[PDB]
């Protein structure tokens, strides 16, 4: 029930939502996940050891893992960037909507239930990604059949 | 009562809940009705993404009351 980013020191501000914060054209409620806006500079925050994530979007928009990371520090606290989440089963489809407004583009996830969109639809970068289940769920390029 | 969940594939469940029904419950039965863990539900009502530790009751959800469902999908 207690929440970490709530007295998080890198974030100002209170408790808001993803799309009031930073508002595009995101995919019906794929944005209502709360957050606070980043106050404090990048961090430095070692790449994640489970980044299966973040390699299924550098094959499909060429940038590095390293700058993705970064933006990613960027636009979220740190408390929701590395955390026990982050080390045990990996990366959220949050920080894929978060790098789908930084970036630009509207990514597909065909997951094992079938497939979804994340990210500004007013945009026109369109990467695809495959999902699994697993366990845990697998990030990976392109799509499957 | 009875209520309704849209889906992220755009499935419209029909779900038989209590008024004082938790949250958890919900998405339990949501995992019954589809097979979709607890582990990637977010349930939103209007906007505002709804709390596990809380009830129904709690939103002023009242019956035939649709309830949008995003998958926080891990990995
Ligand atoms: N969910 C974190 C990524 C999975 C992974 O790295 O598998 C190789």
């Amino acid at each position: 029930l207690p929440a970490p980013l709530t007295n998080d020191p890198t974030a100002i501000g209170p408790v808001l939502p993803f799309e009031e914060l930073h508002p595009r054209r995101y995919p019906e409620n794929t944005a209502t996940f709360l957050t606070r806006l980043r106050s404090l500079p990048s961090n430095h925050l070692p790449q994640p050891t489970l980044n299966c994530l973040l390699s299924a979007v550098s094959d499909q928009t060429k940038v590095s893992e390293e700058h993705l990371w970064e933006s990613l520090q960027t636009i979220l606290p740190d408390s929701q960037l590395s955390n026990e989440e982050t080390n045990t089963l990996g990366l959220s489809t949050e920080h894929l909507t978060a790098l789908a407004h930084l970036y630009n583009f509207q990514a597909t996830v065909y997951s094992d239930r079938g497939p979804i969109l994340f990210g500004p639809s007013d945009t026109i970068k369109r990467i695809d990604i495959t999902h699994t289940t697993g366990p845990p769920s697998h990030f990976s390029p392109g799509k499957r059949l | 009562m009875q209520i309704f969940v849209k889906t992220l594939t755009g499935k419209t469940i029909t779900l038989e809940v209590e008024p004082s029904d938790t949250i958890e419950n919900v998405k339990a039965k949501i995992q019954d009705k589809e097979g979709i863990p607890p582990d990637q539900q977010r349930l939103i009502f209007a906007g505002k993404q709804l709390e596990d530790g809380r009830t129904l009751s709690d939103y002023n959800i009242q019956k035939e009351s649709t309830l949008h469902l995003v998958l926080r999908l891990r990995g």
